[PDB]
RNA sequence: GAGGGCGCUUACCACUUUGUGAUUCAUGACUGGGGUGAAGUCGUAACAAGGUAACCGUAGGGGAACCUGCGGUUGGAUCA
RNA sequence: UUAGCUAGUAGGUGGGGUAACGGCUCACCUAGGCGACGAUCCCUAGCUGGUCUGAGAGGAUGACCAGCCACACUGGAACUGAGACACGGUCCAGACUCCUACGGGAGGCAGCAGUGGGGAAUAUUGCACAAUGGGCGCAAGCCUGAUGCAGCCAUGCCGCGUGUAUGAAGAAGGCCUUCGGGUUGUAAAGUACUUUCAGCGGGGAGGAAGGGAGUAAAGUUAAUACCUUUGCUCAUUGACGUUACCCGCAGAAGAAGCACCGGCUAACUCCGUGCCAGCAGCCGCGGUAAUACGGAGGGUGCAAGCGUUAAUCGGAAUUACUGGGCGUAAAGCGCACGCAGGCGGUUUGUUAAGUCAGAUGUGAAAUCCCCGGGCUCAACCUGGGAACUGCAUCUGAUACUGGCAAGCUUGAGUCUCGUAGAGGGGGGUAGAAUUCCAGGUGUAGCGGUGAAAUGCGUAGAGAUCUGGAGGAAUACCGGUGGCGAAGGCGGCCCCCUGGACGAAGACUGACGCUCAGGUGCGAAAGCGUGGGGAGCAAACAGGAUUAGAUACCCUGGUAGUCCACGCCGUAAACGAUGUCGACUUGGAGGUUGUGCCCUUGAGGCGUGGCUUCCGGAGCUAACGCGUUAAGUCGACCGCCUGGGGA
RNA sequence: GGGAGAAGGCACGCUGAUAUGUAGGUGAGGUCCCUCGCGGAUGGAGCUGAAAUCAGUCGAAGAUACCAGCUGGCUGCAACUGUUUAUUAAAAACACAGCACUGUGCAAACACGAAAGUGGACGUAUACGGUGUGACGCCUGCCCGGUGCCGGAAGGUUAAU
């Protein structure tokens, strides 16, 4: 309000927390799968979206989402967690970037292969 | 408690212009007369006069041009509690030269343009447009 | 002989040891509340004068929304 | 949501010690020093020039380089040395590793390369002292994992190329197709043309300056000896180096991919499932075609890069100093007093702290910007200028703020005469009425409800009269009447007392406003002690309604509501509108005082305080405020930053 | 108010200096004054006399003998001091201040008393007796169905006479 009140109590900021706490300012984090399963998204959406509870190497254990169509993930699988949330999945805050150590690219895809780790067809 | 006479003068003249008054009598002061001299020189007012022996009273005459008031906006700048001191380089310009940004300095209170011409800074008093 | 070296001792002093406090983290049988949800069970408390006008402070009572008394407001509709 | 810390600690006296000043340290004396302008404590963090975002203000940040600081497996210490408590110097303690003939000994790559481990992620166990320095040496000369270079990585910036003029049967094929045509498309084939860049064969500057071997003159010197300087031609020195650069070879070859296409946002048509696969940054899409999923055609954008992820800022005026609000979206403390603090009516004199102008020192270099130059050009480098918005010093101004002094009443306050008021505290008294106690008449009902019943009655209920007891408040007055800071106050009288307003005066002289922290008051309800208790009435019982009613309808009924002394500071404590000063059209009233005119009637004109309703400008998102503003400003405090969690 | 002497730790002998005995206490003689004695101001002669600092010194051991707390944490009970079965139970058992009920208007209730009389009490409902629980904080929620106590005599039964 007044200049004297501003001098007394400074016009402080408002710190906002990140939406990817388990990354600790890192683009990708290597982790090991712990629980591979499928969950039903919140209404009005309805599906069997494939998610994975994975414990990162730093110690954090989160749940990520598997994109594309078809994957070869199971227990004791090394994946590369990437930062990104799914709006229609309560709790999911991360994805698994394809083309990594074990999560191979999507089969029979020829468009947007950069986001799914698919090699250039011959 | 009346803690600012310059603000009172600006409020009185601004309300008189809004109400289409002819004269606005008020208790005057040395700085009030100095500011009224600048207003007369710049033509924003019509006339100012100090009439009083023991308690001097300034009776400014409002100036109207085809119904519209000559002064568009009157604004106090260096109000008591927030003092503004700008050098010659950073002297303000009101309405791109169409308004006055009155500055008080060592060589009296002439105006912003005269302060720039003389090459000395000062404190801003009133923005009149 | 002066004086200097070796040894010894005193003072400072690192590692270490004893007792009791303060703070933080993790864990802990069990336990209270809150937020999420799918055709789950009970009631209709608020929104009209919501059908007992609502709401606030307080005290008591009840499976629950809530009820009652006290003090204040119309952010209630009609009307001598 | 860190209010006290410090006993060598504040200071002093005297001595000893470093290069010097120094509680740097001991021996005595005075108990001080720090702290609401944040001491102490906790977490995190190398600082700066700079860097990125932003018009600026600001926000984040410390890659490379440069300056400073701190550290060499960890802790402690000292010696040499001008310069260290010292990265590859010393000793000891702790751990690790490695020999031992078991008495015993050796080491510290957060140096240059490289290894193991961690991670999403970091590069060769390369050449040379040729140039610049550094160290040593008279000089030659030696070393330098500094440095000058070499290799890998699209990690970042910039440049070039991956062709070109064409070339219509709008070849063929593909795509859909209203099956007539369109798209790809001058695209492709074919033709003419060029050979950048890559490969081959050659030439080929420049970073190299000096140094030694010889010859002369001068400077010396007893002396052309010896040495220095000045020159002089010759014989000399390159990791880069397959150097930059240029020349001829021949052929279009050896070189384009990535993301998106519903809106934000630049770009639409078919096929395949069928809330399934799935997309997703928000709006949201998939339930027989959703231009939104996957495939195709086509187009869009960038380009040796294209997208995602990680982090900062703009937009976000969404922390607002520039640049916001608090009546209703979140926001005036319930009110008052008041400290520190903030601000401050009017005139003059003095000073020049704040302010202003000039000059000096400085603000390293590097970096941004402007003017130019060199690599074919840009990136890159470079010269000058500007800038570094800052600080200190010196010289001049007092218009303003502040320091001091001397004046004024217009702010504030006092006295004098009067006025209104449920203002507060304490004590008395009158009356209606309700409820009981006793008695006299008095007979079958009374009370209650939408309907009844619990309940009261022949043990005389209900009704009336008489006498007595007890508690509360005061019918009409009574009104958007009055007072009070707020909460709140209502028969009458007595005592104390606060506050408010008016004609005419006199007087001090800025003594004025706000106010975190603090202090006091403060509805009801609640709690403790001592009293009292008529009526009303939480809890509780019974009756009634309802499918159910732990409630609204009824009969009882305790706490409490009544008093004294104590505790809380809670309300929709509201005008959802903080305190003080000035200005801004008007109308119709209520209350209270005063002035004047012939007051023959509350006849007429004025003039202050409070309060009520409309209403102009203006304001507001609109309801609405509207002289008692939510209209324009001034001084201050408190509060707000999405809804839940709370 | 307390736990608390919490837990734990430091110094304790002797000698010499500060000081040939210090700080302190007691207190001589000589000036003084008297309204003169058991007097009033100076005075430290003498005696007694801690505590600490510094240095040295001897022993394994210096509160060296006797005397002279073991400590902490959780938990049930009773608030606590106290009292209790002389002579096997000292406790959670009784009492306690406080709280609640009831009776009691004085020639009071009650108790000892065939009675007089006395205590209560030479007190007067803030007094006394009896019964329950037993400092203090949150409280004492429902029932008179039954047995007691209190209020009534409308009705039935009802002795002596
Ligand atoms: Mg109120
Ligand atoms: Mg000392
Ligand atoms: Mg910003
Ligand atoms: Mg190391
Ligand atoms: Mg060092
Ligand atoms: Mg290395
Ligand atoms: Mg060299
Ligand atoms: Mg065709
Ligand atoms: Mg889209
Ligand atoms: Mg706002
Ligand atoms: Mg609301
Ligand atoms: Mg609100
Ligand atoms: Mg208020
Ligand atoms: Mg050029
Ligand atoms: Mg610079
Ligand atoms: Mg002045
Ligand atoms: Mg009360
Ligand atoms: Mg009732
Ligand atoms: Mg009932
Ligand atoms: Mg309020
Ligand atoms: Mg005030
Ligand atoms: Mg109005
Ligand atoms: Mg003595
Ligand atoms: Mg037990
Ligand atoms: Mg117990
Ligand atoms: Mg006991
Ligand atoms: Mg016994
Ligand atoms: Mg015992
Ligand atoms: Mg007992
Ligand atoms: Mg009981
Ligand atoms: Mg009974
Ligand atoms: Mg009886």
């Amino acid at each position: 309000a007044t200049v004297n009140q501003l001098v007394r109590k400074p016009r402080a900021r408002k710190v906002a927390k990140s939406n990817v706490p388990a990354l600790e300012a890192c683009p990708q984090k290597r982790g090991v799968c712990t629980r591979v399963y499928t969950t039903t998204p919140k209404k009005p959406n309805s599906a069997l979206r494939k998610v994975c509870r994975v414990r990162l190497t730093n110690g954090f254990e989160v749940t990520s989402y598997i994109g594309g169509e078809g994957h070869n993930l199971q227990e004791h699988s090394v994946i590369l967690i990437r930062g990104g949330r799914v709006k229609d999945l309560p709790g999911v805050r991360y994805h698994t970037v394809r083309g990594a150590l074990d999560c191979s690219g999507v089969k029979d895809r020829k468009q947007a292969r950069s986001k799914y780790g698919v090699k250039r067809p011959k | 408690s009346m803690q600012d006479p310059i603000a009172d003068m600006l409020t009185r003249i601004r309300n008189g212009q809004a109400a289409n008054k002819a004269a606005v009598t008020m208790p005057s002061s040395k700085l009030k007369v100095a500011i009224a001299n600048v207003l007369k020189e710049e033509g924003f007012i019509e006339d100012f006069k100090v009439e009083g022996d023991t308690k001097p009273e300034l009776e400014l005459t409002l100036k109207y041009f085809q119904g519209k008031a000559v002064v568009e906006s009157i604004q106090r700048v260096s109000r008591p509690g927030l003092r503004i001191y700008k050098r010659k380089d950073e002297l303000p310009k009101v309405m791109a030269g169409l308004g006055i940004a009155v500055v008080s300095t060592s060589k009296g209170v002439m105006t912003d343009r005269a302060a720039r011409q003389a090459g000395l800074g000062g404190e801003i008093i009133c923005y009149v447009a």
